């Protein structure tokens, strides 16, 4: 008529009531407050570089429940902290290679970043650095200088740079390194920074083991490049962004090359496009999206989207239910509000990860409301 | 004996009262054996050499107190005392003549309670043994009360050794069951032929089930019966078996929701972290009990109140 | 009806829901006959010609409403309507297939309630049919729950005429009752041979008494039994008999002592004059219930609150 | 390889395509534009009086698919056009009695209203006015004057006035006429005008034939009235509105009287409370509410909620899927946006009824978006 309690318990809580309904309500509130005092994490540093390091330390070579990998890594994906344009499609690479996406100053490898590289790859004096330890520099010399590449080579690591003359060839270098083994690919426009960040988590979803590649194409050109065409071969393509990011001309160009009709996920702005990525059934199932990430949108400054770039691989591999990234600095859009409302089950969300500083509190509060947190 | 099992969890401050109940239990023969454990290890057995002798039961109770009094009174953080209590509530006697009379008074305080009302032209109830001059049932003088079905008092031959035993003796009733002005003959009231002895027999008289009427047959009733002593155990556990009692070094937080000031479920959550399964199992047993009529060992009617028991993991940070 | 007898006293505003309970009672066969009286004089009898036929039970319910609806809706000061209700909760059936399934689910929500736990060296419980190679009892695979012992569902021959009637079918259990490591063979568990039908029997299933285990002997057990459906009256009044319903032209004064503002017992005395015996009999039944756990029809647990009913003589002067 | 066409067809449309996918898409768009061109109706006149008449002519003694009744009516519910307070709980009355809820000027019965009364009840010289032709005046003399009551009496109609000294007694007069037969009732605060309008459609839902009554209680009093207590008897109560409309004191008061724990449907404002009425499972099922009404919220002026009052009976009986009323003059709240998103199926809404003129276009456009119209 009682249970036998643990010896370490600080108290014997006996909750009594004349009315079983008043007991029910007290025990129900107790259940709620007990569970509610536990689940909403921020991952941010004073710098964008520190935010990426915080992400790497939490999700790669980490025992965290939602870590992408628990062992030391063999691959790093490095991106210029200022150059969002160059590293834009690097998220699915980081996902498939089981690699943190780190940010570095252009001229000098940051000591914080050097320390995280040695930590996450487990580089040591008494142990051999075999030909499998690799660092991918996603960008050209104007994003990650030669000085930084040499400093990584100097520690004894294989350093491959995935780059080209522009954002487009740079994206293919990165997309080529990624598979294209599931007969599927993503396409984004040159200025579609927020759009690439909206789809990055999805691309980063491994489907039968492989990530899906993202290719940046000249959105105002008459045709996509022969390299883009060759890479895409005869695969299904999903275009992310409106006509101002990837023109009608480019959609047709992809159709003609692949022989398959490409899909289009887009809105009137970046927050709307982000909402649409969530609404898309191939990427997320209705009433089955419990895990969520939030990052700045780039409205205040475009380069501030690096937080989403670094978070996207993680969101794609998160637990057994991939997470989207909601793009929002000062405010959530009405479309994002509706999208999350239809994506989340009737029961609410189970993980909310804020990435970076300067995201206004209203945004997080609103996300918590929609997810019943 | 084992964390999470069915049994009592006494806090340190009430160790004396709990041990007194086990002592009283040894003295009244409810308890045949108490295996005592300090933390996880068994340290002693308390059992009267011969149950029929008073001195042997008192010796067992004094040994029980002597064994556990420092261990309980000086119980440190993380320490506990477990009692595995072999009982047989059926061997309980009432070994104090004062306690036996206290139970006879308990039973006598029921004497004026009506079991069956007097019959009317409208309603079935108590009627007379013989019909009127026209062959119809006539109402009985008085309602059927508990004073009419049985008398109480301690049994003869009692002593502290053998025990005083409160005893029921079925009365006699000439009145029957029917409607007034009805031609069908009144039904005989079946009196208690079993469950006539109660020594506080390691159990408490369940007055909801004891001395209760059972009408059979409906629009045309055919049988009426009255139960003797039907008990409910000091515990929810069967009339005989083994009970686990555990004293712990924890403070007792009595949370009465009917109170003016009590710890809100919010501040309770803020001060301690609770086992989710302990909460949800208790909650599910409450929901089942509320929506359906289903009773459970997790939720119990104790001293006119529904109770749940929680042993939080620890205090919350900050 | 007769003033002071046991039965429901409905106020005018709730005449419709009370009459609905009598109509439901006629439809569900709880009620075999209703003798209707306007003030003190009998004016009509309502009774289904054949309880077996639906139309006859509906006809009885419509006639009941038609007879009393103007008398109740236009009830003046000092006027009242009495219903003498010959009932038999044992004959009550579920006339709606939705309500029958609602009762089957009430029973199915018990399927996971453990009746007997798995045995241990310390505690008696469920053991296997056959002993090990050394002749000792080995623990059973699973605990004995309600899903083991009986299955539920509406009866095969159910219809609106016969009623949908949730029916229990006794199962089969190969497992027995004992202690683990013991040489004595396990005791056979007696399954329900009576109370196999539950028609919503003018009652609600008493889950403390329904599908409950009765071990006889404990530490040395000699028999184990499991009861079938054992109901409790939705009113504390007997499973068969007659109850009085009376509608009166009075206002309902709900006095909740836990309320922020309620009529203080002083201001209640100041506003109305009460029958002294009505108070003292209720008080005696309360004292007995408080000190000993004694239940009475005068004081009852209804919706997590103990309640008493008073019909004052009139308002007080000044 | 062709079908036999109707003789009255204006054309033979042969839709051809080389790619079966382009045909599929054309036939899919054709299906969509064909089906979508039809169900977004406005019901409004130049006055609030005319809006109520438009509602009566469309839903009572009408052949319209969502009409409450198709035959001549026997009951009218009349409300003072300015006095929303007096007629506040009259919607479920109008629903259960199968009666239009009309508005009238206080001093002179409007000719348009007189005409609608004769029309909807079918009043004539050659026909006897039996004791069943009734007009319920929901309000006292300061809402509907004696002059107007006498003008209805002069026509030869039975005129019953459901009124009291205030909104509270007036509400009970109306609730008493409705009758409490399902062991269920609704409660709203004196200033909870918008709240009464939010629940009016629900109360107006006939459940096992009967509407559910609404009672107005003094939300800042220590206890509800003896009349309210007596009327409520031993029934289940659902309180609509926050603590600023119906205090916690009043909730307890109802609990104590009925012996049953009352429910509470509420938000931080009127639009939130409206959203909550939609979210409540007893009133509407998730993914099964296809029919919707829109009316002003009363933010600009409280008396403008009369449109919702007149619309609520209709919304409650609309087809076999009851409709809510979304309260919005210039803008929908974020809560209304979320509520409609979760209420509507993935497939969208089937009927949208705008009630009155001064509802901004943004509101209607937003409702059409949320309902995929």
């Amino acid at each position: 008529n009682d249970t036998i309690a643990s010896q370490d318990t600080p108290a014997k809580v006996v909750i009594k009531a004349n009315k079983l309904k008043d007991l029910k309500d007290y025990v129900d509130d107790l259940k709620t407050y007990n569970n509610t005092y536990s689940n909403v994490v921020t991952v941010a540093g004073e710098d964008r570089i520190e935010t990426a390091i915080e992400l790497s330390s939490k999700y790669y070579n980490s025992d965290d429940k939602n870590a992408i990998t628990d062992k030391a890594v063999n691959d790093i994906v490095l991106v210029g902290s200022t150059s969002i344009v160059d590293g834009l499609v690097a998220s699915p690479l980081a996902s498939e290679k089981t690699a943190p996406l780190l940010l570095t100053s252009k001229d000098k490898l940051d000591s914080s970043v050097k320390s995280e590289i040695k930590r996450v790859m487990n580089l040591k004096s008494d142990t051999g650095i075999n030909t499998s330890k690799k660092v991918y520099l996603a960008g050209g010399v104007n994003s990650i200088s030669k000085d930084v590449e040499n400093e990584l080579k100097n520690m004894g690591l294989k350093v491959t740079r995935l780059s080209g003359e522009d954002r487009y060839e740079t994206s293919l270098a990165i997309a080529d390194e990624i598979g294209l083994d599931n007969d599927k690919a993503f396409v984004v426009g040159g200025t579609g920074l927020a759009d690439a960040m909206s789809i990055a988590p999805v691309a980063s979803q491994l489907k039968d083991g492989d990530a899906t590649p993202i290719v940046v194409v000249d959105g105002k050109a008459k045709e996509i490049s022969d390299d883009a065409k060759s890479f895409l071969g005869t695969s299904d393509v999903d275009i992310i962004g409106g006509k101002n990011s990837v023109s009608k001309e480019i959609e047709e160009s992809i159709d003609s090359a692949t022989g398959k009709t490409p899909d289009r996920i887009s809105g009137d702005d970046r927050q709307a496009t982000n909402a649409e990525v969530l609404k898309e059934d191939d990427y997320f199932t209705d009433g089955e999206v419990v895990n969520y990430f939030v990052a700045k949108d780039g409205s205040t400054k475009e380069d501030q989207l690096v937080d989403a770039l670094a978070a996207a691989p993680i969101a794609g591999r998160f637990k057994e239910s991939p997470a989207p990234i909601i793009l929002a600095t000062d405010t959530l859009s009405s479309d994002q509000n509706v999208a999350v409302s239809k994506a989340v089950p009737k029961d609410g969300g189970t993980n909310l990860v804020q990435v970076g500083k300067g995201i206004a509190s209203s945004v997080i509060n609103k996300m918590k409301d929609l997810l019943d947190m | 004996a084992t964390t999470g099992t069915q049994g009592y969890t006494v806090v340190k401050n009430d160790w004396k009262k709990a041990v007194k109940q086990l002592q009283d239990g040894l003295k009244d023969n409810s308890i045949g054996k108490i295996t005592v454990s300090f933390n996880d290890g068994v340290v002693g057995e308390v059992a009267p050499k011969s149950a029929n002798k008073k001195a042997d039961r008192d010796a067992a109770a004094e040994k029980l107190y002597n064994l556990v009094n420092t261990q309980l009174d000086k119980l440190g953080d993380g320490d506990y005392v477990d009692f595995s209590v072999d009982y047989n509530l059926e061997n309980k006697i009432i070994t104090n003549q004062a306690d036996a009379e206290a139970i006879v008074t308990k039973l006598n305080s029921l004497n004026e309670k009506t079991l069956i009302d007097i019959a009317t032209k409208d309603t079935f109830g108590m009627v007379s043994k013989t019909q009127d001059s026209e062959g119809k049932n006539v109402a009985a003088t008085k309602a059927l009360k508990v004073k009419d079905v049985a008398t109480f008092g301690l049994k003869s031959g009692g002593s502290e050794d053998t025990g005083y035993v409160v005893e029921m003796k079925a009365g006699a009733v000439e009145d029957k069951y029917g409607k007034v002005g009805d031609s069908t003959a009144g039904i005989a009231i079946n009196l208690p032929s079993t469950g006539l002895e109660y020594a506080g027999k390691g159990t408490t008289i369940d007055f909801n089930k004891t001395l209760k009427v059972d009408v059979t047959g409906g629009s045309t009733p055919s049988a009426v019966a009255v139960s003797g002593f039907v008990t409910k155990d000091d515990t929810d556990l069967a009339k005989s078996g083994t009970i686990n009692v555990r004293v712990i070094n924890a403070k007792e937080e009595s949370i009465d929701i009917d109170a003016s000031s009590y710890t809100s479920a919010e501040n309770l959550a803020k001060r301690y972290v609770f086992d989710p399964d302990e909460i949800s199992e208790a909650y599910k047993a409450i929901v089942a009990l509320q929506n359906d009529g289903i009773e459970s060992n997790l939720v119990q009617l104790v001293n006119g109140k529904y109770q749940v028991i929680f042993y939080p993991e620890g205090k919350r940070l900050e």
